[PDB]
């Protein structure tokens, strides 16, 4: 055949190579695949190989193509990167791959094999000195240690601010030790553990370069992946504290995150997914992330050809275009290379690159597990295999890079590093009262502000009557709900406060009430009113911010990453928004293992607000509630806030009192829907001016109006719209003898406030329960169980007044909740 | 004092520490027993000598993992000078005489 | 420049059509992306045009090579193939993408717009007859009617079985018309809906074939994807049926899955990611997927690059190396051609493909939505857009395809489908008595099964005792709670019933206590010893079988497939085993969505298991509680079964009377851990020949022994582990003025047995509900309330013995566990 | 009967109906006064005519948008014979005469 045929031939091996190669490539330290290693013949012969082939442009042999191909793709490095859309990211890996690697210096390996001493020693430590550490061993994948130092080094090398990272128990005391630099007498003060969960921070110092970095480690649950959109959130309000990315002014993104997986959770888990969503977008990009998998080829007794339905764990990192390197356990030198280009790639294009270390899990899944049981080959194959740093010094021998002097040298560090631990452990035997109320002018101009519009910006004609009717609001009263959030975030911005709101349609709302965000009709420009706020009159910033976003259809990372941005900025105001709270149970893991429980556990505290859209209106049973029964069951002394607001005033209060207050407690907020638009749900100037928050309410008849309280029997407690259905039935049958008392505050119930107003009541002889929930749901299972036992004097005898006890939410139809709602409103009247 | 040297950690987590040199030998290592005690993984067990033989003062390597560094170079021994930089593992003293 | 530089561009413009010509592709129907539209000149000029080429082995000009790459991939097809790593499979497509496509005829052309006829006609009927019909428009998508069309009669053509759909709410009633068949009375039978979530049967009759095939829609809430597993765990239920698929006895998989998406959620929901990650699974596997997005790219206010960080919505597809094709919308020929050939590789390769439908939505995202607020840009270019139906009429006149008098006909016949459903519409104006108790020939055949090894097996040293322990348990009792589970499963497996048991390193058991497969030592071979009970003594099949399997690392997409099991075959025994109960809340949106309300909200039956791990052992917040509380504030009268077992035989009673009550039902159980290898913990023979479910409990000294029961005055009403524990303190302090009793059965509440049984205590004058969970958790938030309501004569003064109220299902410290626990059982005696 | 003929459904929703062709026009189509009242989104409000003229019966379009077909061939009007299908959208009928 001709020479163009076999050019032709050449130019698709190189292709076959490129894309292909990771399948040929010597990344299992074990070589479990009997069947895993000719591409060559295919028109190509032994005869071609000294012909010259063009190449981009020099004419090379076909021997040195396929040594260039082979070292390239084919050694202990499986490079994925032909799926990537950007030619430019293409062409900076085939570059940098392809190029003749000059090899380590001695003072490079001699620091690899002193992190693999440091790594192992930590290890023998561990195992021998405690009992029930076989779940949490590092061993068979110790070369995640220098592989993480490379990393950050590397992040020094850029001068970047800080690493913070995520990643689940294996290793985490030896991170700690190695990585994070946390003394001994800190990691074992009292050793039984919650060691394996807490957060930490430390200083990382480069060995060969001039620079220092941040390091620090986050708070997890034991749900493998939980963590990974947390980081994420943490990272981004570390970046927009200083200055750095998406909302700074440089693109150095100069907090990188370093999360750490499992082979068989990188797999399962759909917030890996939901997290690798988030990477580019404007709300939630940090810059990049470095994914490293301690690929253990092992998930407890489950192999991967039951854990997942690809050839690598890492696949779904093809979602984002993300490169991905495997890279074998048993080579810390090109483990620790890799780690330096992932760094180098994140910095050049801001996008995460996904390390594949492949390695095993010496010992079994946990202390009394003998893993050859389930697995027999792979646990022989391990029984033979040597330790990656005695393999190491071996290499170094071999290879003549260090003398046997130096090996003694080495071998002497690692008894040193062994008797550096065990010496070391053995030696070891409020609220702020502040004022929640603004003046007059505060809320003139927030409503000024809507109508104060940038130069030629053109209004939607739909959207002026909105802008218009809150400088009307602003100036005469008559404030309803959406208004009185948007008087709440604008004022903590012109008092300097960072407010970030997100939520899925939270720009404009999902009733179309926020318009938080206002789009130019011509052009299609934004416009925020509350941005106006961050500047005082006289121009100088306030150091306020209003960062508004639309989130990704994402529940479980949005949660989670809103979660993490408190964590990550204590100052700042953060507000996440369910569409309809019935959707919120898709971020369970995050409401149960973060907000309600990190402080009790980790001591890490977390000033996050979920809005959730709730009430009983027939619009189904995914539509109608945010489950106030299971956030009020998940509640403890000094957990969470749990508010229902019936007021626009006193939800501005709940809000500004959650910004101002100097505590770090979640707020979970049951938001409205139809009573947004409720023309009798509207507020008083005054409310906003000389008011504070009211956890309990009474009818403005008695409180302002001609209202005799004596002449009330039946008093009825309630929360939510619900209220003024109540009241207009009153009004309608003008009836004295009944009375409705609002817990605006559901957690913690406010015991004093509520028996002073029930005070006011001598002649009530039967007290209800009121709410729009069945019987099981709502406030009712908790408030039932726990009034009557906190008041006695007030609670006892507190019957229940609601729809019917339901395995869901509610009816599927609208008119059976319409003869409910009837039937409550008849009851508390009968 | 004259004829005595000095020794300030000014890179490391003992940042500002002082080690005065006043001995014919001042060992420098992850020994607890060692005269210049530098906790880092990076540090071998016995790392460094400080040497003080007639009047100059010298730093010698003893067979550490690391090394040891003198003004950014790899050394086995050196003769100090005022304002050297002594790197052992992760630490940089300054050598003040 | 020589003609080998000129031919290696040629070869390397010929792989960059197959890898990125999908970018250059006119598939935007509305054309938004002004910058989307030369790759041509790279050392090529129009004088190289007419050089001839060599391709696989004929030569070619360019610009025939040319014409066919941009037929291929720049039309109104992007084909995406180049990622997968399987060549077969990418030399497949590029066969049947590169060659010259012969044009429908006639017949099909006409078949194709009386379909867009019929889906047009149905939206405009709905538009019409309805208001507030707006959200759930197809209006600007009609095109996946012969879209889904061609999908189903293309599996008609391959003579498979079933097509079953799994969709959002977009488009369904105009699916239920015009794909499932369901006549116009039922689908508008009475309009105000839940008719957007409810399942359906129907036959569809192919058009131009000789075949019939069976085509169903799934039930699914509101919430979107959350269906996706569920359909494919039906898909496969149905498969295992049909004796199809991975369990059958032919790889056609004749049960194929169709799933919709909407492009925001496609993109944002995790649960997506594990569910393509079950697509080539042992235990999951279904053939592969159709998927079809319905991309209209929008997702109600929110803008594609605010909802991924990738090209395209359907990218994480590329996580199992799917093929990927994008439509052009308003090609419907296009459309229908690409449903066939995804139909096809689905046949060819067993793996899913997706269908990436670029269209537009017509109108806001609901009734009384200017959508032009948000994206005005979008809507001024949609407002000018003439319909599908209108423009295929116009482009069939415009290429002679039909005469003027066949557009008239196709008009007539478009009004005649309009006048069809407006006349139509116009004109509409049990317990079964069995005995779960075997005879101890059945106990001894089922432990016998565990010695009776296949010829030349070896068993690991370890797991040879557990197999001689359960011929020991099976002839002389002191039966564990491991045994009994199988003891249960086995013996219906004896009686012809269909078990299925999954979950996180299920086979073996998390507490390595199960051993429902065993692996040779020697040749990784495995035994399952409950499948010789599939076999009678004779030989005959009982029709019974073991299917065991260890899930992925899932929860969320585990639950979902477990739940969709047991509703595609009601005859089936289907569990779920969590790792621990603990991250079973990873999976809440299922058990909301589904398994706790399906019934109530769709009529939907399900019959599924769910093994939760439970119990305080100061194992920390995330090993200990499977949160009772939360499935007991879920249950309602008939929802769900929720148990807490403290025998091996009563729970081996609770499952088969699961199994054999002829009552679909889900049954919740809280599982032991320590408790499984407790030597009290134990049970005799008799406890399985001669007794049934109790669902309440007295010590065995009040009923076997010599116990007193007038001598009692403090009454403890527990369940769980804690009983042994109390019933150990009793017997060390000989204390006869104390007696607890058990509540077996958590929901229904046994209230007629509890009643009962403290009749048979005279004398007390103090009860006490004693739990190891904290206040606020376990059953007491739940009994404390009802208990005195349902049994005011048995529990009105009822105390409560735990934990005090928490945050988090446990305190992190072992130690304080141990403090906490002692505490309890010293109060209980106190 | 001598002289009439019989159309029954053998593939369609209404599977096993027979109408009797005793007229000299029998209208078959979607419009629910059409003789033979063929339910479905294939066939055409006015759709095909089974017409006797002499002895012969003839199937004949009458303007439907997916055609008629006799034993698997497109028609514009044809002569039937005993045994010939007539296919009307998803419908195939059997003649019998
Ligand atoms: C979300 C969720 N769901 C399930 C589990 C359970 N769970 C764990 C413990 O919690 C339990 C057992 C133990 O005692 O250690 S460890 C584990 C296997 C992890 O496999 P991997 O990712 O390959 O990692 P590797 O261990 O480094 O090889 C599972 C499946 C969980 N933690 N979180
Ligand atoms: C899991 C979860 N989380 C959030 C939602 C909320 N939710 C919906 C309603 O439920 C609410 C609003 C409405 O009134 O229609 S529709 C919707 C947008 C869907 O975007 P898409 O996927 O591109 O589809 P398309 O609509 O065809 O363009 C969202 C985000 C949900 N249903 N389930
Ligand atoms: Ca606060
Ligand atoms: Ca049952
Ligand atoms: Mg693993
Ligand atoms: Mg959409």
């Amino acid at each position: 055949d001709s020479i163009e045929d076999k050019n032709a031939r050449v130019i698709e091996l190189i292709a076959a190579y490129r894309n292909r190669g990771h399948l040929m490539a010597d990344i299992d330290p074990l070589r479990l695949d009997n069947t895993r290693f000719d591409v060559n013949s295919h028109g190509l012969t032994l005869w071609d190989l000294d012909r010259e082939f063009k190449v981009d442009v020099q004419r090379k042999k076909l021997r040195d193509i396929l040594s260039v191909l082979r070292d390239a793709y084919c050694r202990h490095v499986g490079v994925e990167y032909t799926h990537i859309l950007e030619p430019e990211q293409q062409r900076w890996i085939q570059e940098r791959v392809e190029t003749k690697h000059d090899k380590p210096t001695v003072a490079e390996q001699k620091y690899i094999l002193s992190k693999l001493n440091a790594a192992e020693a930590f290890e023998t430590f561990l195992q021998t000195k405690y009992v029930g550490q076989k779940r949490f061993s590092l061993e068979g994948a110790e070369t995640v240690i220098p592989m993480m130092d490379a990393v950050i080094d590397q992040c020094a090398e850029h001068g970047l601010d800080e690493v913070v990272i995520a990643m689940p128990h294996r290793g985490r005391l030896n991170v700690l030790a190695n990585i994070v630099g946390k003394p001994y007498s800190q990691i074992f003060s009292e050793f039984e553990d919650v060691k394996y969960h807490l957060g930490a921070t430390g200083t990382y110092i480069q060995m060969f370069g001039d620079n220092d970095i941040e390091v620090s480690l986050t708070a997890n649950p034991s749900h493998l992946e939980a963590v990974d959109p947390v980081l994420e959130g943490l990272v981004r309000a570390k970046q927009d504290l200083l200055d750095t990315g998406e909302e700074g002014s440089d693109n150095r993104f100069s907090v990188v995150p370093l999360m750490l997986h499992g082979d068989a959770a990188f797999a399962g888990q759909g917030v890996v997914a939901e997290t690798l969503n988030l990477a580019l977008l404007r709300g939630y990009r940090t810059g990049g992330t470095i994914h490293i998998v301690v690929n253990n080829q092992i998930g407890f007794t489950t192999a991967p050809t039951d854990s997942r339905s690809s050839e690598y764990c890492t696949d779904v990192a093809k979602m984002i275009g993300a490169p991905i390197f495997h890279v074998n356990g048993d080579d810390p030198e090109a483990c620790a290379w890799v780690a330096r280009l992932a760094v180098d790639f994140r910095q050049a294009f801001k996008k995460d690159v996904v390390i594949d270390m492949l390695c095993y899990r010496r010992r079994g899944h946990n202390e009394g597990d003998d893993p050859s049981m389930t697995q027999p080959y792979m646990y022989d194959v391990i029984d033979t295999k040597r330790g990656s740093r005695k393999a190491y010094t071996e290499a170094l021998i071999g290879r003549g890079d260090i003398s046997m002097k130096e090996a003694e040298d080495a071998l002497r560090d690692y008894q040193g590093q062994l008797e550096a631990v065990f010496n070391e452990v053995r030696e070891l035997e409020i609220p702020s009262k502040l004022a929640t109320a603004v003046d007059k002018a505060m809320l003139q101009r927030i409503g000024d502000a809507h109508l104060a519009l940038p130069e030629g910006f053109t209004v939607h004609p739909r959207v002026r009557p909105v802008l218009e009717k809150r400088r009307e609001m602003a100036y005469e009263g008559r404030i309803d709900w959406a208004f009185a959030e948007l008087l709440a975030l604008g004022s903590l911005i012109a008092e300097g406060k960072l407010v970030r709101l997100s939520g899925q349609d939270t720009q404009r709302g999902t009733f179309t009430q926020r318009h938080a965000v206002i789009v130019d009709r011509k052009t299609g420009e934004e416009f925020t009113p509350l941005q106006l706020l961050a500047t005082n009159p006289d121009g100088t910033p306030t150091g306020g911010k209003f960062l508004v976003y639309n989130s990704a259809l994402s529940e479980f990372a949005a949660v989670g990453f809103e979660y993490g941005y408190s964590v990550g900025n204590p100052d700042a105001m953060v507000l996440w928004e369910a569409q309809f709270g019935d959707f919120v149970n898709g971020a369970q893991s995050i409401i149960d293992e973060f907000i309600s429980s990190g402080e009790a556990k980790w001591g890490q505290l977390s000033d996050v607000v979920l809005l959730l859209p709730h009430g009983h209106e027939g619009q189904g049973p995914d539509h109608t509630s945010g489950r106030i029964e299971r956030f009020l069951q998940l509640w403890a002394e000094g957990s969470m806030t749990i508010a229902m607001p019936s007021t626009p005033a006193n939800y501005f209060h709940l809000l500004r009192r959650h910004g101002k207050d100097g505590i770090q407690r979640p707020l979970i907020v049951f938001t409205p829907k139809s009573m947004l638009r409720n023309k009798a749900a509207v507020s008083d100037i005054r409310d906003f001016t000389e008011s504070k928050f009211r956890s309990v309410l009474e009818e403005p008849m008695y409180t302002d109006g001609e209202g005799d309280r004596n002449k009330v029997t039946r008093l009825l407690l309630t929360s939510g719209k619900i209220y003024y259905e109540l009241a207009a039935r009153k009004a309608k049958e003008n009836r004295e003898d009944v009375a409705i008392v609002r817990i605006e505050q559901l957690a913690p119930l406010p015991r004093r406030r509520l028996a002073e107003t029930l005070d006011r009541y001598p002649n009530v002889k039967e007290k209800f329960w009121v709410q729009e929930e069945p019987a099981n749901q709502g406030a009712w299972p908790s408030f039932g169980l726990t009034l009557p036992e906190i008041l006695p004097d007030h609670f006892t005898g507190l019957k229940r007044i609601s729809r019917r006890a339901m395995s869901a939410p509610s009816s599927g139809s609208s008119k059976v909740h319409a003869v409910e709602q009837q039937e409550i409103l008849d009851t508390a009247f009968g | 004092p004259s004829g005595s040297a000095l020794l300030v950690v000014k890179r490391g987590p003992n940042a500002g520490s002082r080690f005065l040199l006043d001995q014919p030998t001042t060992s420098a290592g992850r020994h607890p027993d060692s005269d210049i005690f530098l906790d880092d993984v990076t540090v071998s067990r016995r790392h460094a000598e400080f040497r003080l033989e007639g009047g100059e003062f010298q730093v010698v390597d003893v067979g550490s993992l690391n090394g040891t560094y003198v003004n950014r170079e790899p050394v086995d021994s050196a003769v100090l000078a005022n304002g050297d930089e002594v790197q052992i593992g992760k630490f940089r003293l300054v050598f003040l005489t």
